[PDB]
């Protein structure tokens, strides 16, 4: 005659879910590193000026 | 076609047992820039194309 109430499991959530931002900081650092240009846009140049 | 590399040689047990010599041969490459001195590739002018 009443709507059943559903909640979380018996075990606490935090022990399983945990919290450690090392992965996301690693991703952000990798993205910031890749933001700078790493390829060459002057092929067949020889960018050494004459002495 | 040095009259030595194209001369037939029988097996080692026959009268002709000379081995075909190993040496260096040169082949010029006929290209548009190689055909005339007035036509030369401006590598200094082309810093964006790889040849």
């Amino acid at each position: 005659t009443v709507a059943p109430e559903k909640h979380g499991p018996v075990e606490d959530m935090n022990a399983i879910i945990n919290a450690l931002p090392t992965k996301v900081d690693a991703v952000k650092l990798e993205y910031s590193a890749s933001k700078t240009n790493r390829t060459n846009k002057r092929p067949g140049d020889g960018g050494a000026p004459p002495p | 076609n040095t009259s030595d590399m194209t001369n037939p040689t029988p097996a080692q047990g026959q009268d002709g047992a000379r081995t075909l010599p190993s040496k260096n041969l040169v082949l010029p490459l006929p290209f548009f820039f190689s055909r005339d001195c007035g036509l030369a590739l401006p590598t200094v002018v082309l810093p964006y194309n790889e040849i």
